[PDB]
RNA sequence: CCUAAGAGUAC
DNA sequence: TTGTCATTTTGCAGGTACTCTTATTCAATATG
């Protein structure tokens, strides 16, 4: 599903919309939404 | 934050400049002045623009990364 | 006084 | 605006950037500088207001 | 970009990098080349990939 | 003024009642302040 | 004094100045984008039907 | 040097400012009461009365149960932990400052108490004394009371202990200083509020009018009681050419003005001789005696105490006591509520006398033009209360509130007969939620503005902010007393002016202490006690006052202070006690309590050796302390301490302040007596009696005006608004601002360190993170676009960067608990089963609701999609239908701004609810508009840009970045703007840093010669060619490298226009502000200007076609507009009028509608007529 | 949405 | 058949525009 960072453990995971936020290696409650993958672009002036 | 690529005003290429300018200062224990003059910036905007310029990149650097690979 | 600074008086 | 003077009517000069730009001389009346001063543009609706607007 | 300085930052750094001019006027402007955005008639492509292992 | 203010209609024995217009509801501080009249005028006449 | 005396307006733009020596006196500069936003109401006439069409 | 007693020169100071700033840092003050707070004034409050005793009499209608019981609870010692966090699951663990500002949680630790609960039973025999004895039911246990809110860096936080290595591990800048609270993850510092000192006798003159014409009064208190605030007034009626000069005082809780010597008999004094001997301490003094004798004359027809106690009981405002138990009350208002702050004990009496009576001294010597009236601005006078004493005085209240619950529950469930549980009794809540409150919101209860959220824009900003100080409200001036305590040119232009001050750099807070060790050095020295002081016998006596409390007299003053001051000197005395020997008025006055601001001064000494006043501190203390400083960057440690402890360095108040003399540089005035001509010109004041040394002036300035090079050059009101300004600039706030989710960031791309530099910004910390670039500026009048403090930017200069900024913006979104089962969801609104869907684009929005970060971002797009759930079954508004079951609360981009999405961060609250952040970042590029100024109040905004090939250039090629106008320069007198870039360009072509400190001597001279050593002209001026024509310019420009900040004022963000949009729902007019797209005011002299001018019509087309037209009908009959009007119908009827035929419509506004229906709710009928009825 | 408070810009 | 003079109570409002952020909406005991 979608992916997130563990702002601790720096680690991947995948929540859907039932799960609880929490990092399964250490727990912690605060994760990071991850990159998007769409190609950005960016003018370099 | 990082070294700036070219100085302001006229546009002279500094940012290849910083690790040599450091390097004077450090092993050559040359005074600002000199190491500057050594590096060829002789007009006073690159001067200012390499002697003043503050390298927080290593603070950034020291925390942990958010997303590591 | 004024108010401020009634009046005098009122 | 403590005066007349302080609120006059002006010609449009439509410009490329996101500033009012006003004549030097014209600062004194209005008791304004270019140290951060705002200023206010207001636009008349009908012939009438353009009219009395342009001729007083 | 894992790094701590931002996208458009190195997008700055990188549009303030000399490259080698000397043969430009056999290249051509991008608003009057026939291609879509940019081609190899009017464009050079490079590519940064830094890893800090 | 013999049409326009008499000194007994400085007494007041009907409230004009403000339409919602003049409070707009979150109920305004003016409906609440007619909801108290209303409650102590029922009081005062249950009690009489 | 809060809603009569003095109120509320719209067709009113607001502002940072800016100097031009290259501007008349009853002349004002006014970005774009405000120009953009605030209208004037052009009534209809044989005499301005022509660019009236073209603006809209 | 190799001499280890060699006087220390002006240079060698810095590295005693050095080791003061290693130890204290520069929000010492928060961090210190706060730890006072915590480790010693909750056990106070906690034990100081907290004991409930409830006595349930046997009440016993047979003899059977004449059992009367006492249950009593008792506060032991109080335990507070580490800072955690509770959580939905009930699981508990530690709360790091980097997770509860993330998380919106609250930064603080529990507290526990070990309570005691003890009950007593006696017989109840009538007649025969009560006795309880235990019944060995003593069950104590700590019990949960509620959360105390903890400052970072605090010594009961995570981070006091913590390493740099630490810090970063916990995401936390180390350049962070702390002494500030996180609440609801928001940043709240408590500003310092200034009051007036109490136990103080202030004299005051009266104005003609007023029959009194001095006024003597006290602000009494008592720290370690009821803390409550009693005035007592001592008055003189009559005017100079008065005969009935009658004093009288002005007891608590009574209705007159007491006479003075009335109260003196009641006190015990009878005879009028001991009366004067307690008033007037000088049998010449003959003009206070006649002054005095009216007040004799007064009190005649009073000659014993007990009359004198039943006149004021009868005086007393209760009126509710019989004659014979009027004694008792005036017993009590003179035990417990006369003077307070002396005793409240009993056996007393001839204390308070003594200082009643030294009160109407006071006043007398003030009203016989001995004296001056006391200043009020006096600083020496003025206390700062920090963190601790009002989170101590609001967790008094807190606390008394608590046991007063406890108290009423416990009677509850005993006259209810229930049983009794110590979780059932104590309310955590009570003490969470009012620290919460009171931190959260600026008031102070249950004053504003106490608490105030941290600002954040600049790391100097922060600083500034952390040592702020209030005056709750001529008191805007800049005072005498406010040398070396508060800066001198750093407050707000508006109606803050002088009441919003910040403290010097080396100002410090005096936290308070304990006063029982030091009167227990007075009376073991040889003070008299106060009780058996005969002024006769001991006429050239100096009265000893502790924190206000006259406590006896001591015969020998000299020896008394020098020991005192040894004390003090080698620790044996805290060193921010302090102690004032006025020796004309014969005082002696020792302070300990908080709130006095104190600064550092070095100790000067006889120096037998050298035969002259010369400093205590030598070559050999520099020498350590360099040491020490150079091995923290194995001998023994030299600290600021270790010079505090052997007398080295001292700590002045203003008090203190009066009675010493100060030297202000050691080189020039400590030693006993061809001329530079740029040098200033300096005195040396020809007197050597210096007692103290200033450690440097240029500490007497604050954290933001020691930014300013070269302030002593500039005209005050410059340093003013730069002092002012500096605080707006832009630079690095933290290190660590990219794991911050802050409303808003604001970071330059090139932070760079000033050419001209002054030594307290190392301190600051300014050349570790920035605020501004160094440009290089002409002085010149180019184009004329840069007029009227306009500038002209190098094009090309922004182009490679040059005050480029990144700016980041945060979005906080919760989905909230409507019900038991009405949770919101974060999710992606579907045009098919939503309500109120925002006109932005939802196509950004991913199956959570929330964009992913890199996606850029335009106005109005929706960036957080949430609903919540509504009642179904609905039909209307055209499009509604039972699927609509979800109304849409997403949060959509501002309007005005757009960007790339930074970051995201999804958590749980405190509830347990998730709830999600989102930053988005943009470029702020330098265009036509943007505000940039100098560091001495130069402000301009950009006039126009031109690129490289069109500004002006030197032989060498260089072309300013900058370009202001010549005119801004003679008006504003900023020489040290000048200073400066001459400064500055001579340090980058030397290489060196220009030292811009204020009070050094650099001369304008010598950079001059060192500029032409360098080869050019040595005023800085160039010559320099015409950008468009190549030409020579007839003028050489002034030219060099200056510092610039770029402020937070940018076009982009204040530019507005309004065609037609939102109108308000109440008058019908247009909403207010840019952010709800809102309408300009045309206010009153607006309206004003434009009758001036004579223009009607448009003033009508503006109040009436710009704003609100209202269409209403009206009658004829009636003025009112009671119509009804069926317009689709034709059909006009006035109801009451019983008309038809005679209805007229009329244009008002909007407003005007709404005043006359609220005139008419409000009784009176403003009729509107359309035609004459009388004649001009 | 309202209210209150605080900070600030130009006078 | 008229002046007299000498204490005690009487009402208050503070410039013009404009920008931004933060918090908070009565808690808790009590009956349906
Ligand atoms: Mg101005
Ligand atoms: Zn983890
Ligand atoms: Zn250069
Ligand atoms: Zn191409
Ligand atoms: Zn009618």
């Amino acid at each position: 599903t979608l992916k997130y960072i563990c702002a601790e453990c720096s680690s991947k995971l995948s929540l859907s919309r039932t799960d609880a936020v929490r990092c399964k290696d250490c727990g912690h409650r605060i994760l990071l939404k991850a990159r998007t993958k769409r190609l950005v672009q960016f003018e370099a002036r | 934050m990082i070294v700036p690529v070219r100085c302001f005003s006229c546009g002279k290429v500094v940012g290849d400049k910083w690790e040599s300018y450091l390097n004077l200062l450090q092993e050559d224990e040359l005074d600002e002045g000199t190491a500057l003059s050594r590096l060829g910036l002789k007009r006073y905007c690159c001067r200012r623009m390499i002697l003043t310029h503050v390298d927080l990149i290593e603070k950034f650097l020291r925390y942990n990364p958010l997303e590591k690979r | 006084t004024x108010p401020g600074v009634t009046x005098p008086g009122v | 605006s403590l005066h007349k003077m302080s609120m006059m009517a002006h010609r449009v000069k439509v410009i490329p950037y996101s500033t009012f730009r006003l004549n030097l001389s014209v600062t004194s009346p209005y008791n304004a500088d270019f140290d951060g001063d705002e200023m206010n543009l207001h636009v008349p609706q009908s012939e009438e207001t353009r009219a009395e607007l342009s001729q007083l | 970009n894992t790094t701590v300085l931002a996208d458009e930052f190195i997008a700055h750094r990188l549009g303030l990098i000399p490259l080698q001019s000397m043969d430009i006027e056999q290249l051509e402007y991008s608003r009057d080349c026939f291609c879509e955005d940019h081609c190899d008639k009017c464009s050079v492509v490079l590519t940064l990939q830094a890893f800090g292992e | 003024n013999e049409v326009f203010s008499r000194p007994e209609w400085m007494i007041l024995t009907c409230l004009p009642v403000p339409p919602p217009p003049v409070r707009p509801s979150g109920e305004d501080d003016l409906t609440f302040k007619l909801a108290d009249i209303l409650k102590a005028n029922i009081s005062l006449e249950t009690l009489e | 004094r809060g809603n009569l005396m003095g109120k509320r307006v719209d067709f009113s733009a607001r502002t940072v100045i800016s100097g031009d020596p290259n501007l008349e006196l009853d002349q004002v500069g006014v970005p774009k984008s405000i120009a953009k936003t605030l209208t004037y109401p052009e009534v209809v006439t044989p005499y301005n039907i022509d660019r009236l069409t073209q603006l809209v | 040097f190799e001499d280890e007693s060699a006087p220390i020169t002006a240079e060698d100071s810095w590295a005693v400012i050095s080791a003061f700033f290693r130890e204290k840092g520069l929000v010492s003050q928060q961090l210190d009461s706060f730890n006072q707070f915590v480790d010693y004034t909750l056990q106070d409050i906690i034990c100081e009365d907290s004991t409930l005793i409830l006595e349930q009499l046997a009440q016993h209608t047979t003899e059977s149960d004449n059992i009367s019981r006492k249950y009593e609870i008792s506060f032991g010692k109080i335990y507070v932990t580490k800072p955690m966090v509770n959580e939905s699951d009930g699981v508990t663990h530690a709360l790091y400052p980097q997770e509860a500002r993330l998380r919106n949680l609250t930064y603080s630790s529990g507290l526990f108490v070990d309570v005691k609960k003890r009950t007593y039973e006696a017989i109840d025999v009538p007649g025969r004394e009560l006795k309880y004895e235990l019944i060995a039911e003593e069950s104590e246990g700590k019990v949960f009371i509620g959360r105390l809110p903890i400052m970072l860096r605090s010594k009961n936080c995570y981070l006091s202990e913590a390493t740099e290595s630490d810090l970063y591990k916990l995401k936390e800048c180390p350049f962070d200083m702390g002494g500030y609270f996180i609440i609801n993850g928001s940043e709240k510092v408590l500003i310092a509020q200034e009051r007036s000192a109490g136990n103080i006798v202030q004299v005051f003159k009266k104005a003609a009018p007023s029959p009194i014409s001095h006024v003597a009064e006290i602000r009494s208190a008592l720290e370690k009681g009821s803390r409550f605030i009693s005035t007592l007034q001592v008055k003189l009626y009559g005017r100079e050419g008065s005969s009935a000069r009658t004093i009288k005082a002005t007891l608590p809780y009574i209705k007159q003005d007491i006479p003075i010597v009335i109260i003196f008999r009641a006190l015990g004094i009878i005879p009028d001789g001991e009366i004067l001997e307690h008033i007037c301490y000088d049998v010449n003094d003959w003009q206070m005696l006649e002054m005095l004798k009216p007040c004799v004359e007064d009190g005649f027809v009073i000659q014993d105490r007990e009359t004198a106690l039943d006149f004021i009981g009868r005086r007393g405002t209760a009126l509710g006591i019989k004659k014979e138990k009027r004694i008792q009350y005036a017993k009590d208002i003179l035990q417990k509520e006369f003077l307070p702050h002396i005793t409240q004990l009993e056996g007393f009496e001839s204390r308070k006398a003594f200082f009643l009576g030294y009160m109407i001294n006071r006043l007398l010597l003030c009203a016989l033009d001995r004296k001056d009236q006391d200043d009020r601005d006096h600083f020496g006078k003025k206390r700062l209360d920090l963190a601790g004493p009002l989170l101590a005085q609001l967790f008094k209240t807190l606390f008394k509130k608590l046991t007063k619950d406890i108290f009423r529950y416990m009677q509850r469930t005993v006259e209810e007969a229930h049983d009794f549980n110590m979780k059932l009794a104590i309310n955590a809540k009570t003490i969470t939620s009012g620290l919460k409150y009171a931190l959260a919101t600026g008031n102070w209860g249950e004053r504003a503005g106490v608490s105030q959220v941290l600002n954040r824009y600049t790391y100097s900003s922060t600083l500034s902010h952390l040592r702020r100080t209030n005056t709750p409200i001529k008191p805007r001036q800049l005072h005498n007393t406010h040398w070396g305590l508060v800066c001198p040119a750093e407050t707000p232009e508006g109606q803050a002016c002088g009441l919003v001050k910040n403290l010097s750099l080396m100002s410090c807070i005096s936290v308070g202490t304990d006063p029982m060790p030091i009167i227990t050095f007075l009376s073991e020295w040889g003070m008299e006690p106060l009780e058996d002081y005969v002024p006769h016998q001991s006429p050239d006596a100096t009265r000893v006052f502790v924190n206000g409390v006259w406590h006896g007299v001591h015969r020998n003053p000299a020896r008394l202070m020098e020991t005192l001051r040894t004390l003090r000197r080698k620790g044996d005395i805290n060193p921010e006690v302090s102690m004032i020997r006025d020796i004309r008025e014969k005082e002696l006055k020792i302070f300990t309590d908080a709130g006095r601001v104190y600064r550092p001064l070095f100790i000067v000494e006889d120096d037998e050796s050298l035969g002259h006043k010369e400093l205590k501190v030598r070559k050999g203390h520099i020498a350590k302390l360099m040491a020490t400083e150079y091995q923290d960057i194995d001998v023994e440690e030299y600290t600021w301490s270790s010079l505090l402890n052997e007398g080295l360095v001292e700590y002045i108040d203003a008090e203190e302040e009066e009675s010493i003399l100060i030297a202000m540089q050691p080189e020039d005035l400590e030693p006993a007596e061809d001329v530079d001509p740029a040098k200033r010109i300096r005195v040396s004041h020809h007197a050597t009696t210096f007692t103290h040394c200033e450690i440097h002036p240029s500490m007497i300035l604050g954290v933001a005006a020691s930014i300013i090079p070269f302030p002593d050059h500039n005209q005050s009101p410059r340093n003013t608004y730069q002092s002012a300004m500096g605080k707006q600039a832009m630079g690095v706030f933290l290190t660590n601002y990219n794991v911050r989710m802050d409303t808003m960031a604001n970071i330059l791309y090139y932070p760079q360190k000033p050419l001209g530099t002054t030594r307290a910004m190392e301190y600051l910390k300014f050349r570790e993170l920035p605020a501004g670039q160094n440009a290089i500026v002409a002085i010149a009048c180019y184009s004329g676009y840069n007029q009227e403090d306009s500038m002209i930017m190098n094009q090309s200069s922004i182009d490679r960067g040059l005050f480029r900024s990144l700016f980041f913006r945060s979005y906080m979104d919760q989905e909230k608990k409507y019900g038991m089962s009405i949770t919101e969801t974060f999710e992606k609104p579907q045009r098919t089963n939503t309500l109120r869907m925002k006109h932005g684009t939802y196509d950004k929005l991913d199956d959570d609701g929330l964009i992913a970060p890199g996606v850029r971002v335009s106005g109005e797009d929706v960036i957080i999609g949430k609903t919540t759930p509504i009642s179904p079954d609905e039909e209307e508004l055209g499009q509604r239908t039972a699927y609509h079951s979800k109304r849409d609360a997403s949060t959509p981009l501002r309007s005005t701004e757009n960007g790339i999405v930074d970051q995201v961060l999804v958590t749980t609250n405190q509830d347990g609810l998730k709830f999600v952040k989102v930053r988005v970042r943009t470029t702020k590029i330098p265009q036509i508009g943007d505000k940039f100024a100098s560091r001495h109040g130069q402000k301009g905004t950009i006039g126009i840009t031109y690129r490289r090939e069109d500004m002006p250039f030197t032989a060498e090629g260089i072309v300013p970045d900058l370009i202001i106008n010549p005119h801004a320069i003679p008006s504003r007198m900023t020489v040290a703007h000048l200073i400066e870039c001459l400064l500055s360009k001579v340090a980058a072509l030397s290489g060196n840093e220009g030292d811009a400190s204020p009070f050094t001597d650099i001369t304008v001279e010598g950079i001059s010669k060192l500029l032409r050593e360098h080869g050019y002209q040595s005023r800085g001026f160039e010559v320099m060619y015409n950008g468009h024509t190549g030409k020579k310019l007839m003028a050489q420009i002034f030219f060099g490298p200056t510092y610039y900040q770029r402020l937070r004022h940018m076009v982009d963000d204040k530019i507005h226009a309004r065609a037609r949009g939102p109108m308000q729902v109440l008058t019908r007019q247009p909403v207010e502000g840019r952010s709800r797209d809102g309408g300009l005011r045309f206010g009153e002299m607006e309206r004003d200007c434009m009758i001036a001018h004579g223009a009607a019509s448009f003033l009508k087309e503006r109040l009436m076609e710009a704003s609100d037209a209202f269409r209403v009908h009206i009658c004829g009959i009636c003025g009112l507009m009671t119509v009804i009007a069926k317009l689709n119908h034709n059909q006009f009827e006035c109801k009451g009028c019983d008309n038809k035929i005679d209805i007229y419509q009329i244009h008002i506004p909007y407003a005007a509608k709404l005043l006359f229906q609220e005139l008419m709710a409000m009784n009176i009928t403003p009729r509107l007529y359309t035609d004459r009825s009388r004649d001009f």
